[PDB]
């Protein structure tokens, strides 16, 4: 225990003993990572022999403001709290995954009674469902609030029963948070007022009158202090990844590493893992568009997946992130979104389907349209595929980047100045320190927004279309630069 | 490769009517490559003796 | 304790203002060269 | 001024036809001094008044 | 090593080609020993970055048995002396969650449109699709992405 | 500061990727104010010292 | 090694210290020359 | 131009070995250092020709 614990842990999925022959399969179904709790990396006595104490006052640490005492077993279960919470995540999602897999008729190798209409879709016999408002109607936009979970109307000619209430994902989420809460409570054990605020005074007599300037901020918290729920942050589960394409990665004309043994086992026939991919995000069992990996953040402009595409895993997650639980709401739609209107449409650049003249080539007694086949293979299925793939990516790409380049001024400035006004309006609150906290919040938001903007601008390198997201950054550089300069100058001043 | 060529010294190209470069390759052996790299001698050659 | 790179920007500002203050101290200390003779002339003169 | 600026931004972004939009990009670059002058005029006028 | 070879081999090592009769197998084996291609996939490990890189990633599996991969893996181990390499102060503070899997061109199966040259049945449509798109376009795009990573 | 600037220029030149080459432009422009602030900080610091 | 690399495991022919060992050999051979190069250092008469 | 075998009216009667290349029968040569060793980079002083 006295040594420094590992900073980060990675769990590649699946897990297999090195002796097991399926070690090459390790990590095909993604990887999840989680960091350690900062209660051990800092200077803190820890031993398994007997009693162990946690550190409070004495130094600048992220711990609580009071020195507490616990037993070796308590701190043992404390440092494993992330592991237990994530394992609870896994065990509670296992039932949902099993139900989802058993739903798929393709995976049901046993004889199936439904043929073309007795089921819901080629990927699910029974529909998962879509979020519904508190009216019994279809909830498409998040701005119109959604509370319940209703089956999609009869768009496939029949209405199959749903299997979820839409609260399994958020049920897992708040289960994880509830399991986490005791550990954060134990780590957070007044807290705004400290006796050490006085320790400099005597030391001041050791320096003299000229050094009175460097004590200024101390005096600010010296005549300030006298006159004067929570959710886990920093879990690091964002770094986790899950790529559905790794299943079909090895296959080719002659398959190769990394998962070449899968291809050899399947005899270079990936017709069975493509069903897994279609269960994941709906390609090609439901068209070639599907729904990509959903972005899980504060996105009030979220759009629900409607129709058969709702019966995929990614679509189900996106739909489940919308429903408002009976608990308190936490997402407020941005107070001015029609102010920044983008009428960009990708339909202007769509390439149509063209019928070519059948080039009648005749062999001794054979005949076929060589010209038509060349035309509708090289262009209608190769050029068209690539161009439409780029446009399909670009659609949601520009949606997200426009949202991010819209969210800076309104959300950031309004919220930061609102909290600043709120802390200033209470009499007795120190104005200098409140302004300093406002400035540091401004700096933090501005810089992290700038870094996320840079990240998405880099991630907008799609061919034939990223050049104009680039042009977007250039045209926005004056206005956005004004915004960020306002923020950083305010932070520096205050 | 040269051993495989010399084992077929009844058929082209080491046999028949070889082109002169192929004949030279068939005749000449393979010198040691590692044995010829020597930094001290190279630097001495580059540096003027004065 | 400053979270995020707010401490990094604080570091930037601290070293900037350190060398800045160094500069003004040097500049207002090196003014005596032409600062003291005039007031000496005021003294006797 | 800002409504016009946002309309310019929307048009520039929506000018993303391939193989030819790079020169609308050249146009925005070339006109950036003129638009900067005019927009700065109007926005500083409003800020002052 | 494989530079001269082509339709007809050119300068500066035409003599090697004429010795090998315009066959490159004995030297692409050298290349695969050097960095992997193609005995361990069409794309493998590249020339390692030997600067002080605290976030260097060890190669794993078969690619561990190539020269470049071996050098890369060797560059990470710590000698019996006490460690003297400082990891970056904040790697998680600056994050780039950029994934190249978004721009992957998959392997599509085209319609095998059979043509019948007297008694020879074969679909040239599938062959054209596999050649020009599945193996020419796809490889070029994947090569660019692999270098890009 | 300038040695790191020169190596940055070296790698930015060395990107030049067909198709995906615009990434260096996007990153370089989205970082030019921030990186310029860093480099100017370093250079002015050295100049005054 | 790595178990089940291709279905079986084999012996390893290195200890991962050959390259670094060569590096240390180079540095150790280099050190006498640079030591002769560097040969008061904290004070000089020129300053006066 | 007279050096070019391609412009010679008569064709080669012997092996290509006696020739230099397909453009020159007698090579022009390259600059050489003052020590007579092969000059590659102009930064190294090259004075003679060989």
């Amino acid at each position: 225990l006295t040594a420094n614990q590992p900073a980060s842990f990675e769990l590649d999925m699946p897990n297999f003993d090195k002796s097991s022959p399926f070690y090459f399969l390790n990590g095909i179904c993604g990887t999840v990572k989680w960091n350690n709790i900062s209660a051990l990396n800092s200077t803190n006595q820890s031993d398994n022999k007997g009693l162990v104490t946690v550190g409070g006052a004495g130094s600048n640490s992220s711990m609580g403001a009071n020195s507490l005492n616990i037993t070796s077993s308590q701190l043992q279960t404390a440092r494993l709290s992330r592991a237990i919470a994530i394992q609870q995540m896994y065990v509670t999602l296992s039932t949902v995954a099993q139900v989802m897999v058993n739903n798929d008729p393709a995976f049901s190798t046993t004889t199936s009674t439904g043929n073309s209409k007795n089921d819901f879709s080629a990927i699910a016999k029974q529909q998962f469902g879509v979020p519904y408002k508190s009216s019994g109607e279809v909830c498409t936009e998040y701005q119109q609030v959604c509370q319940t979970w209703g089956s999609v109307p009869s768009s496939t000619g029949s209405t199959t029963g749903v299997l979820f209430n839409g609260t399994e994902f958020l049920g897992a989420i708040n289960d994880y948070n509830g399991i986490m809460m005791p550990t954060l409570n134990l780590i957070r054990q007044s807290k705004e007022f400290d006796k050490k605020s006085r320790d400099f005074i005597a030391e001041a007599n050791a320096k003299g009158w000229i050094m009175a300037g460097s004590y200024f901020f101390d005096l600010v918290k010296l005549n300030g202090s006298a006159t004067e729920d929570q959710f886990d942050t920093g879990t690091g589960l964002d770094k986790s990844s899950f790529d559905p394409t790794q299943l079909t990665k090895p296959f080719g004309k002659t398959c190769q590493d990394p998962y070449s043994l899968l291809c050899t086992w399947f005899q270079n026939k990936s017709d069975k893992l493509i069903q897994i991919q279609s269960l994941i995000d709906g390609v090609p069992a439901l068209g070639q568009d599907g729904v990509k990996q959903p972005d899980l953040s504060d996105n009030p402009q979220r759009q629900s997946v409607s129709g058969p595409l709702s019966s995929t895993v990614y679509g189900f997650v996106n739909n489940s992130m919308m429903v408002q639980l009976p608990g308190q709401p936490g997402i407020k739609p941005l107070t001015f979104a029609n102010l920044i209107n983008f009428k960009v449409d990708t339909s202007l650049y769509y390439m149509k389907h063209q019928d070519f003249d059948c080039g009648r080539v005749k062999i001794l007694f054979f005949s076929f349209c060589l010209g038509r086949m060349m035309g509708d293979l090289f262009y209608n299925y190769v050029f068209r595929y690539v161009y439409n793939f780029f446009l399909a990516i670009f659609g949601e790409m520009i949606n997200s980047i426009v949202m991010a380049f819209l969210m800076i001024p309104l959300q950031g400035m309004k919220d930061i100045f609102i909290v600043g006004v709120q802390t200033l309006t209470q009499p007795g609150i120190n104005p200098i320190v409140a302004l300093a906290n406002m400035g540091t919040m401004y700096i933090n938001f501005s810089g992290t927004l700038w870094l996320t903007l840079l990240n998405m601008a880099v991630s907008s390198l799609i061919p034939l279309f990223g050049i104009f997201i680039f042009a977007l950054i250039m045209m926005a550089m004056p206005l956005l630069m004004a915004w960020i300069g306002t923020m950083v100058s305010i932070g520096f001043v205050t | 490769q040269r051993d495989l060529y010399l084992s077929q010294s009844k058929s082209p190209p080491c046999g028949g009517n070889p082109t002169p470069e192929m004949n030279t390759f068939c005749r000449t052996a393979i010198p040691d490559f590692i044995s010829t790299v020597n930094f001290v001698k190279k630097q001495n050659d580059d540096t003027p003796k004065d | 304790g400053y979270t995020g790179w707010a401490g990094v920007y604080a570091f930037f500002f601290s070293i900037l203002i350190y060398t800045s203050m160094y500069l003004i101290i040097v500049q207002k200390a090196f003014t005596l060269i032409a600062h003291l003779p005039d007031k000496v002339l005021r003294w006797i003169g």
